[PDB]
């Protein structure tokens, strides 16, 4: 018998590993202030960190990696990326990217400047956004982005402007892929994915077409759900149109990248927070967001700490959580392909 | 050559002063009766040893230490034990009814009956310095002598000694060799009176040291006397600079330099390794890396905390053995490169190496075994603020409901007292916050 | 430190008696107060109980007193009735009537300096005295009403000393007299004021578990009297023994006393064995927590332990107690308060009681003490609302005033209890 | 990588290593504390012989 606390509702993941749990008969769950428990499920913002694996006889288990925020925030993705030598300055699956604050508060407005003007320069695609974690413009003027940043901190990357376009619809998409890292660093990548795709007709001169976020399609896109049930495309049918229209794979074209992307950035931050000789052992489900171009190229667009499931996908997903996250550790009575890697 | 004089207050005060005495004298070749043989200058001398012994005509070398405890249960084994002839009954204070794990009756109601009589007794010892450093204090958390009478004594030793430095020994309570519940309000009581009388206070988290005799020595339920040796073989790597000629931390207000920029932040980190248990017939020889290296593990800290998200503020390594500065150097360039160690930009990264050839030396028939190199890490990292969340937790939990607060008010103290010291640790937690996070 | 013990009335001297003839087993101490054993931890916290005189006989540190002969004629004449102090044996003749009224007002005010004398003397030559043990029934007339009496006065002589009392409730299951939830009113409220730690030891459990567990019939007094032995013995096991845990009176107050008023313990034992059958410690975890081996007869899962205090005697693994008693508490949280961390403590002594390779004391300040609270009152206002069987004490000058306050009393306890149960 | 400040002698020797520069209460009030917590004892212990006097 295992006891686990819930700190999180809005948590609509582990919600479903709440409910799967009680109805293996061997979890009970606690109140969300009891500190005798094998497994906090606990909150996104100030988690108490300081107070896990100091209870005697009870291993316990938390469903967030302390220090992960480096990679799932905006700003610190782009400071990571640059700093880190693992991942360089030149960095290819990566978009050219800066970091600026608003006037009114480091800061690298003279060096977005200066790529800027090399764009301006030679007769280049000069087209940008910018966006932050708490609002985006597209706009091609650099004075159009820093005076509408100034109007938090905020990041500036350049806008792929020649993106891989679905037919029919000729529109822009993104991927989502889930990826469950155990308490030993084992790096697990779940076979399902979904392409957030647009209804819209890309229009490379309004930010329907431009934007593919799910709650953009259901209340500005007009074609909400004409191509595909709810703007979702799983990799089944993504996997047969790239056959079909491209004679190619998905493994192939798209799958290695994705799959280099996510061990580079999780193998850069391992000796940061990995907990294999700490006091409270620690996973977490991660969310990767890809872009691809018409040379079928993956792009890291960002990376979700706390990300919800797709609708068709939260049985089997949550119930590999349990199985290689939970289970692993606090035994009872694969959907996953491991990324190896050297720990 | 300056004096240091150590005081130890309640029963872990003394138990852990009567294990460092015991590993001061095997160090300095003191024999149990006092006597120095290495020792050529007899009576008197200004080595580096004197500042911790004084010596008598006889050639007897007596420690500069005070033990004060509340009933004489414990000290009456100091006084028949085995070193009973380093000391005379001056230096041994006891009285007869405890504070019974109360702040208040160990600070206001048996503390006053007392204060009077250990300060007479430390003024003896401060009529043989010829120049007073100042004083390093032993005591716990969680006792109310050790929390109760230690803040007083505190308070008064900056009034009568108010240009001498004060540094902590300090057993943070983990209940898994606690004695009482209302430890976390005798520990955050202590800490917010004390706070501005301490110059540099070193945590020792029971909680830490327990698993360290569990895992690395083998010990199934680790006693007292299990955790006191390893805790004196720390005290012994922190004070080896005053008591050997050197170079680094050679009195006592280098350690608030080397240590302490901030003065509410004076509560360094330390790890030590390695701990090898006696018990093995053959263990390979850890090196000057591998040894290093484990000054940032966290299962070798005396308090479990992760100093990878937390900025540091100074850092000293204190080798004892076969050292060389060039492995020092090769250790810590491998370190910085494979690690998270993150510096406040308004200081230097940077590290203070202290190498003293003579390697650890263990207590016959003990649990820790000889070893031809060890190191001890003091870090000053905003980690350990970790220790102040968990303590504030819990005192905040029996405070919501004003549990076992009665019996500090029957003693005389305010119920006041008790927010005024949690709002003082709220102020901590926040300066904290302030120098490591972003 | 030492303890003067007193024992007042037919069961506190009954009980008494036997809690010494116990604990002088266990510390080698014969019926005429030589020693005879074979450790020094039997003699090295003897004097908390006992003292040294001359020929080096050891006499126990004990007042009886009673408004009888009878009872206490029958320990002068028991088992370890010679190594009582012959002054300590303070009785008068008229008796109580198992009248609360004629204990406390009446007859035992004019015996009640007598006692002091005694209690005064035995204090005077206390190097450092911890309080006071008081063994009594409440439902009873010299226990109940001089017993609280005499704790109204001692702590008026000595106020910053402990006061501890084992507290027989009384049961209709287990009745001498109709009127002894008046009584038992009565003496409760004295307790919730004037003492530090009440063991609440309910006659009713006594004969629950003589009768279902022992397989007992038949139950007598003597019968629940060996319950009681055992209890009395393991409580104190960490005030007779060197350990580090609630080594003392105040300092047991102050692990399991939260609210000055909360401070009645529920007492359990194991094993309970109608024997020869090695008990390994996870058993002796399992049936210390069962409300089947407690004396208080109230079901803890009705409530929620405040705080709790674990004893495990004998030679075991203290790495296996600590796992066990870890397992209670992680697979229970739901029934101790999580506003109060780490509210169980565990300590271990060496020597184990007589009979038994091993055994574990349970001491618990839980809320369902309430259920015993609520027995009593409900018991008294069934009477009390006819006035009936007040004769008995308004004949002795009091008030129906002074049981309308009692029973008040009471009420506001029960609520006391309520209020920390959520 | 910068090595400052070598003191050697013949028990050990003690140096720096930089890896990269930088971006009272008085007696009378502890008196006036101590004995008015013992007048608040006194006064408690005086309201409980009261009480018992009652
Ligand atoms: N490391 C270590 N910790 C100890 C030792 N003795 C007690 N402690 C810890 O100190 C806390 C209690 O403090 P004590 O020193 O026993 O109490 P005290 O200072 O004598 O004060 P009183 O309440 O008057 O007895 C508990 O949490 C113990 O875990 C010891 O010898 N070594
Ligand atoms: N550099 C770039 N080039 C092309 N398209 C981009 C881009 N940056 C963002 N987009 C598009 O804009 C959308 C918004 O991306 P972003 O991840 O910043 O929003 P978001 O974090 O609020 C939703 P989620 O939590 O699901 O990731 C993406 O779906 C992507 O299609
Ligand atoms: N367990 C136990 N209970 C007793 C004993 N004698 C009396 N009682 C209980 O105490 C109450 C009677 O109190 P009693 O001892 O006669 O009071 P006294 O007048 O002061 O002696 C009844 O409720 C009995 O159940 C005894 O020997 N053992
Ligand atoms: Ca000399
Ligand atoms: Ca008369
Ligand atoms: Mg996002
Ligand atoms: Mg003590
Ligand atoms: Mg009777």
């Amino acid at each position: 018998m295992y006891t686990f606390v819930v700190r999180d509702e809005n948590s609509s993941v582990y919600a479903e590993v709440s409910r799967l749990l009680l109805a293996t008969g061997q979890w009970k769950r606690l109140r969300k202030d009891n500190p005798r428990f094998n497994l906090m499920l606990g909150e996104r913002n100030r988690l108490p960190f300081g107070r896990l694996g100091h209870e005697p006889g009870l291993v316990q288990l938390v469903n967030y990696y302390r220090g992960a925020d480096k990679l799932c925030r905006k700003a610190s993705l782009v400071k990571l990326i640059k700093t880190s030598p693992e991942l360089s300055e030149s960095c290819t699956w990566f978009p050219e990217s800066y970091v600026i604050y608003p006037t009114n508060l480091t800061d690298e407005r003279e060096v977005f400047l200066a790529a800027y003007n090399r764009r301006r320069e030679g007769r280049e695609g000069n087209v940008w956004i910018a966006k932050s974690s708490a609002g985006i413009l597209i706009s091609s003027e650099a004075s159009e982005l820093l005076d509408f940043i100034d109007e938090q901190v905020h990041v500036i990357q350049k806008y792929l402007e020649k993106p891989l376009l679905l037919e029919p619809g000729h529109r822009k998409f993104d991927i989502r892929s889930w990826v469950l890292v155990d308490h030993l660093y084992n790096i697990y990548l779940y076979r399902e994915g979904v392409l957030r795709t647009s209804s819209e007709p890309y229009n490379s001169a309004d930010k329907t077409c431009h934007l593919t976020n799910h709650c953009i399609q259901k209340e500005y896109s007009k074609n909400y759900g004409r191509y595909e049930e709810g703007n979702e495309m799983f990799f089944e049918e993504f996997n047969q149109y790239l056959m079909d229209a491209l004679n190619t794979t998905l493994e192939n074209s798209i799958l290695l990248q994705i799959k280099h992307i996510i061990r580079s950035c999780l193998m850069c931050i391992e000796p940061a927070i990995s907990t294999k000789h700490l006091h409270y052992q620690s996973f977490q489900l991660f969310g990767f967001d890809f872009m691809v171009d018409e040379e079928l190229k993956v792009w890291l667009i960002e990376v979700n700490g706390a990300p919800a499931c797709a609708q068709k996908l939260y049985a089997e997903l949550c119930q590999g959580i349990v199985d290689v996250a939970i289970s692993s550790v606090f035994p009872l009575a694969s959907i996953f392909i491991k990324l190896h890697h050297h720990h | 050559m300056r004096e240091c004089i150590s005081i130890h207050v309640g029963q872990a005060g003394v138990q852990i002063g009567n294990a460092c005495w015991e590993l001061y004298c095997l160090e300095h070749g003191i024999q149990p009766d006092g006597q120095m043989p290495s020792d050529k200058t007899i009576g008197g001398g200004d080595d580096s040893f004197n500042t911790f012994f004084s010596e008598t005509g006889a050639g007897k070398h007596v420690p500069r230490a005070v033990f004060v405890d509340l009933e004489p249960t414990v000290i009456d084994e100091v006084r028949t034990g085995t070193y009973r002839q380093l000391f005379h009954p001056e230096q041994l204070i006891t009285g007869k009814e405890d504070a019974a794990n109360n702040y208040a009756r160990g600070h206001y109601t048996i503390g006053k009956e007392i204060i009077d009589l250990v300060l007479d007794r430390i003024r003896k010892l401060a009529d043989q310095c010829t120049g007073l450093q100042g004083f390093l204090v032993f005591h716990s958390f969680g006792g109310g002598t050790g929390s109760g009478f230690t803040s007083l004594l505190m308070e008064r030793l900056s009034v009568d000694y108010g240009k001498k430095s004060k540094l902590e020994f300090s057993i943070y309570p983990a209940p898994q060799v606690s004695t009482a519940v209302v430890e976390p309000y005798n520990s955050i009581l202590t800490t917010h009176t004390t706070l501005e009388h301490s110059d540099c206070a070193f945590m020792v988290d029971n909680e830490a040291i327990y698993d360290i005799c569990r895992r690395n020595l083998d010990i199934e339920r680790p006693t007292y006397t299990n955790l006191n040796r390893l805790i004196s073989q720390i005290v012994s790597s922190i004070t080896a600079s005053l008591r050997f000629d050197g170079a680094l931390n050679v009195d006592l207000t280098e350690f608030q330099t080397n240590l302490v920029p901030y003065p509410r932040i004076h509560f360094p980190l330390a790890t030590y390794a390695p701990v090898i248990s006696a018990e093995k017939a053959y263990h390979e020889q850890l090196s000057v890396a591998e040894i290093t290296n484990a000054c940032f593990e966290p299962a070798n800290q005396m308090v479990k905390c992760d100093p990878r998200h937390g900025k540091y503020m100074a850092c000293c390594l204190l080798y004892r053995g076969d050292v060389v500065p060039k492995d020092v150097n090769a250790a810590i360039a491998t370190i910085k490169t494979k690690r998270s160690i993150q510096f406040v930009d308004w200081c230097p990264t940077g590290f203070k190496v202290g190498i003293n050839y003579q390697p650890p030396t263990v207590v016959p028939g003990g649990d820790l075994a000889k070893v031809q190199r060890a190191v001890c890490m003091l870090s000053n990292t905003t980690a350990i603020a970790e220790a102040w969340a968990r303590l504030d937790h819990k005192f905040d939990l029996m405070y919501a409901k004003r549990a076992f607060v009665h019996w500090y008010v029957g003693e005389g103290m305010e119920e006041g007292e008790f927010s005024e010291a949690r709002e003082d640790m709220a102020a901590l937690e926040k300066d904290y916050e302030e120098v490591g996070v972003d | 430190r030492e303890i003067v013990h007193i024992q007042a009335g037919q069961c506190g001297n009954q009980i008494g008696a036997k809690f010494w003839e116990v604990i002088s087993d266990e510390h080698g101490i014969d019926p005429t107060g030589s020693y005879h054993g074979d450790s020094d931890l039997q003699l090295e916290r003897i004097n908390v109980y006992y003292n040294e005189a001359t020929g080096n006989k050891y006499v126990p540190r004990a007042i009886l007193v009673d408004l009888e002969p009878g009872t206490m004629d029958s320990v002068r004449s028991g088992p370890f009735g010679q190594i009582f102090r012959p002054d300590n044996f303070v009785f008068g003749q008229s008796g109580a009537g198992n009248n609360w009224a004629k204990g406390h007002y009446t007859e035992g005010a004019e015996l009640v300096d007598s006692v002091l004398d005694v209690v005064r003397k035995e204090s005077e030559s206390c190097d450092c005295l911890q309080g006071f043990q008081l063994t009594h029934s409440l439902g009873g007339g010299t226990g109940s009403g001089m017993g609280t009496l005499l704790i109204s006065k001692i702590r008026e002589e000595y106020p910053d000393r402990i006061m501890n009392t084992f507290s027989v409730m009384p049961s209709p299951k287990v009745s001498d007299t109709v009127v002894e939830p008046y009584n038992a009113t009565l003496s409760v409220h004295q307790l919730v004021e004037n003492t530090d730690e009440t063991y609440c030891i309910d006659n009713e459990a006594l004969y629950d578990i003589c009768f279902r567990t022992l397989k007992l019939t038949t139950p007598t007094y003597g019968d629940l009297n060996h319950l009681v032995s055992a209890t009395m013995s393991g409580v104190t096991t960490c005030l007779r023994f060197p350990g580090q845990l609630n080594a003392d009176l105040r300092k047991l107050a102050v692990n399991m006393v939260p609210f000055p008023r909360l401070h009645f313990f529920m007492p359990g034992f194991a094993p309970l064995t109608s024997q020869y059958r090695a008990l390994t410690v996870p058993e002796l975890t399992q049936q210390m927590f069962d409300s089947k081996n407690m004396m208080a007869a109230c079901d803890p899962r009705h409530g929620r332990y405040l705080t709790v205090a674990a004893i495990f005697r004998g030679r075991m693994s203290m790495k296996e107690v600590d796992e066990q008693m870890l397992n209670v508490q992680n697979k229970n949280s739901s029934y101790f308060v999580e506003w109060i961390p780490n509210n169980v403590k565990t300590a271990v002594c060496d020597i184990p009681p007589r009979g038994l390779k091993m055994s574990a004391t349970f001491i618990g300040n839980s809320t369902a003490i309430q259920e015993l609270f609520k027995r009593i009152s409900e018991q008294f206002t069934a009477m009390f609302r006819r006035k009936a069987f007040l004769h008995w004490y308004t004949g002795e000058g009091m008030d129906e005033m002074e049981f309308t306050e009692a029973e008040s009393n009471m009420n506001d306890l029960v609520s006391e209890y309520q209020q920390y149960q959520d | 990588m910068e090595v400052i400040e070598l003191n050697k002698c013949t028990s050990g020797q003690s140096f720096e290593v930089i890896l990269k520069p930088p971006s009272d209460p008085s007696l009378e009030e502890i008196q006036k504390k101590l004995e008015a917590a013992e007048e608040r004892r006194k006064y408690q212990e005086a309201e409980l012989l009261k009480h018992l006097a009652e």
